[PDB]
């Protein structure tokens, strides 16, 4: 009953692929804002 | 916004951004209050030491494990490092994200319903959701089915896991952890004429630990030749400038994990503890799950310690089957990783604790929620 | 050895980075934050770091932030003067009813990072 | 083999006693100090002596410095330990020991070159027929008499409990404390510094040691006890020094002592002796913790303060369980009651297969005695 029905085994997959990748590339992003900040900019 | 993955074994804490590769935040999980007397009237005024922070100055502080062998015994310290991890090092809002937390397989029910209380009443997170280690490990290998040993400081534990379920039946949790490794060396390490007894003592044997040790493959030739010439032997310098020479030992404090009589347990080893985890299972998914055993967390990362397991479960193993050990190179973070993919799926952002079910459900919520 | 080499290499490479953008990021956010507040008295700051050291300019981000009037900092150089006016600075946050552990004179003047950070988010955070 | 009594010696930090297999008491006991003169020598033919040992360099310890070569259960110093063995056996004793085996004792957990370098030197410089190395704890419960029970020995040096449960013995729950009356009597020796009275030579040190073994005793309750001594002054007491001089130890007499049961007092992070020694109940199994409550052994010099049984059981009252009994065994001859287990041990017919012979230590150099003893 904990996992969904109707899912794919190869989303997650490709899910962690896509991260690995990024992985890889190792670019660099900042972490999110809150919008109290983001009011003061 | 992207949730918050909090991964908390017992002694260090980890803490990062959903859809991220690594967590932003890793320090151990200490709190230590002073000890001696102030007498230089006007400095700081610290009740409490938090973190690493409270592992800089260890020379007068009492240091502390909120968590011990999976189980919060202070929750009034857990706080304080609940509260360190979302203001000083991730230094977001608790209420702008949803939160994600891991335990270890058996634990008792009040441990998830405090937890729960805990992060709902105090810091008002929106969202929650309590998963189970050992499989966040699977999701960070990347294979559906496989057979996952996690050992920690703090615990052991083996799941299987075939198409994404977990078997309650094959679940073992054995408390064979890396403190009590600590301990051992300790133990062993007076015999050369070392004495260790105060916890920051504990903590220089803890690096002496991660930094000089071994599994050997077989271990009476490593006895013998340890006995027969000094090749096997390095060197360590104390804090104070002190120069001590293990030698011997090396190769015997790991050794505890599998064979646990020199401890005076009387549970089997892990590779025992992983191959009865294996037999309690049917018999068309062995094939698979034989194949594919995992190695996580950060007691497994002795060198030669995958060798030695293939070994160990081959002998145990019918001789027609085919054993292969994976262990990958930075597996001790491998756990978070498997909680930030969790994190990201599309289809589980349908799977959290919503606040108002919380209120209509009480604590209890969280045993028809999550596994 | 090869493992421990790709386990360190992972260490000094990925978390650093991702901590790195982050509070490098956040500190021209805070910054801006404080010297938009600051300029009513006209008092600029130029780095986070070691501006704070002194404590005056805390007790001044309070007092433009309070909107009562704080006690005198002490008229003093030395490490304890410092130390005395963080000391204030911290027992007034602590008497508005603002949580704070982990944090004490000696890391704001020592110049710890993190928990200068943490400190100005939590300023940011609870008091406004 | 009859007529023929192995040597029993029981060797700690403070002091020294020897005797005979067979025997109620010990016939030798004298301290374990190594003294040497620091003065100037002017008088002309009164002979050299280089060095003082035993109970006559206490006489004497006006004119020399004292030296102890026994260093919390570790010998420092193996010269001088030569020294104090050679008086044992030639002035002391008066035997030969080619004629007789000799029984040694020691702490549970020590250094693996200390066991090696005592059968080295009992084998290569004494001439030994045979030797064998005990632990003083398991003696004491030889003592006792008892088969099942904790023992928690306090000497000069060390204090250390383990627990023996039906003739077998727990390996992991054995602990050891660097806490014994050594420490007492430095820490009375910077607490006698408030009343005015200072103490610093080595030789005043034993006029320490000798206050504390005369005026001392443990409070059952200490708050109550440093509230009657600051309301009134008939805890209070006179000692006589050497020189005539006469000295009020006062409030002392009860805070000294106490540093065993919390040991902040001293800077030491480690628990007290009642938490040891629950602590190591409760490092055995569940089924044995209710025989282990019923036989707690006190042995040892240091467990000679008076009242130390009745605190000490109702601290492990406090801390046990409230359905099971609490009872502290301590003998009045509790002071030399591991030689008496060696002697009971040195005498068993069975023990004669336990001896390690000369031509077995010939054959495997000194690492012999890990493989036997224990
Ligand atoms: N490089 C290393 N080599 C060997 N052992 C290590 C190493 N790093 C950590 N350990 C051991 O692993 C333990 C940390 O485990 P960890 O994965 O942090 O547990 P958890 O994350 O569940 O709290 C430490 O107690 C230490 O003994
Ligand atoms: N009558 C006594 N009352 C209190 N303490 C004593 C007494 N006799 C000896 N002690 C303490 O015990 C120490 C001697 O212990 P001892 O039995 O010689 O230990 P060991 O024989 O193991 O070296 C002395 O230093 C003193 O502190």
């Amino acid at each position: 009953q904990f996992v969904p029905l109707y899912t794919d085994p190869q989303e997650v997959l490709d899910m962690r692929n896509k991260i690995r990748e990024q992985n890889r590339q190792d670019v660099k992003s900042a972490g999110p804002q809150s919008q109290l900040l983001a009011s003061v900019i | 916004i992207a949730a918050l993955v909090v991964d908390n074994g017992s002694g260090m804490c980890k803490a990062g951004f959903a859809g991220d590769d690594a967590p932003r935040a890793v320090f151990p999980s200490i709190v230590g209050r002073p000890r001696h007397q102030g007498v230089m009237v006007g400095m700081g005024q610290k009740d409490s030491y938090v973190g690493d922070e409270a592992q800089s100055k260890r020379g007068i502080l009492t240091l502390k494990y909120p968590i011990e062998h999976g189980i919060v015994t202070n929750w009034d310290d857990m706080e304080k490092i609940w509260h360190h991890t979302f203001y000083n090092e991730l230094r977001v809002a608790p209420e702008e994200h949803p939160v994600l937390l891991t335990e270890a397989p058996l634990n008792p029910k009040a441990n998830r319903e405090k937890m729960t209380q805990i992060m709902f009443e105090t810091f008002n997170t929106p969202a929650m959701y309590v998963a189970i280690q050992a499989v966040l490990s699977l999701y960070a290998s990347g294979r559906t089915t496989g057979i996952v040993m996690d050992s920690g400081d703090g615990v052991t534990h083996t799941v299987p896991i075939y198409e994404g379920y977990a078997l309650p039946h094959a679940i073992l949790r054995l408390d064979l952890a890396g403190r009590d490794l600590t301990d051992y060396l300790m133990k062993i390490l007076t015999e050369r004429g070392y004495s260790f007894t105060t916890t920051a003592e504990r903590e220089i044997v803890r690096d002496i630990k991660e930094k000089l040790c071994y599994v050997a493959l077989d271990f009476e030739q490593e006895m013998a030749t340890a006995a027969s010439s000094s090749s096997l032997e390095k060197s360590y310098e104390l804090p104070d400038g002190q120069v001590i020479t293990i030698g011997n030992e090396r190769f015997r404090c790991p050794e505890a994990l599998f064979q646990p009589s020199f401890l005076g347990m009387e549970s089997c080893g892990i590779h025992e503890t992983t191959f009865n985890s294996i037999m309690k299972c049917d018999v068309d998914i062995r094939k698979d799950l034989y194949a594919n055993t995992v190695l996580s967390g950060g007691t497994t990362m002795y060198p030669g310690i995958a060798d030695r397991m293939q070994k160990e479960i081959t002998a145990l193993a019918p001789s027609t089957m085919k054993i292969k050990i994976i262990a990958p190179p930075e597996r001790k973070y491998s756990v978070w990783i498997g909680g930030s993919i969790l994190a990201s799926l599309s289809t589980f952002q349908q799977m959290w604790i919503s606040k108002q079910e919380y209120d209509e459900s009480g604590p209890s919520i969280v045993h028809r929620k999550c596994f | 050895d090869n493992d421990n080499s790709s386990a360190r290499l992972f260490e000094r490479s990925r978390i650093k980075a991702l901590a790195d953008e982050r509070e490098v990021v956040q500190k021209k956010t805070f910054t801006k934050w404080v010297n938009s507040h600051l300029a009513r008295v006209s008092c600029r700051i130029t780095d986070l770091y070691k501006d704070l050291r002194d404590g005056r300019m805390l007790i001044k981000l309070l007092e433009v932030l309070s909107g009562e009037m704080l006690p005198k900092p002490t008229k003093g150089k030395m490490r304890i003067h410092c130390l005395e006016n963080v000391d204030k600075a911290l027992q007034f946050l602590k008497e508005q009813r603002v949580h704070l552990e982990n944090m004490g004179s000696h890391d704001i003047v020592d110049g710890n990072h993190r928990l200068v950070l943490g400190l100005i988010w939590t300023i940011i955070l609870r008091f406004q």
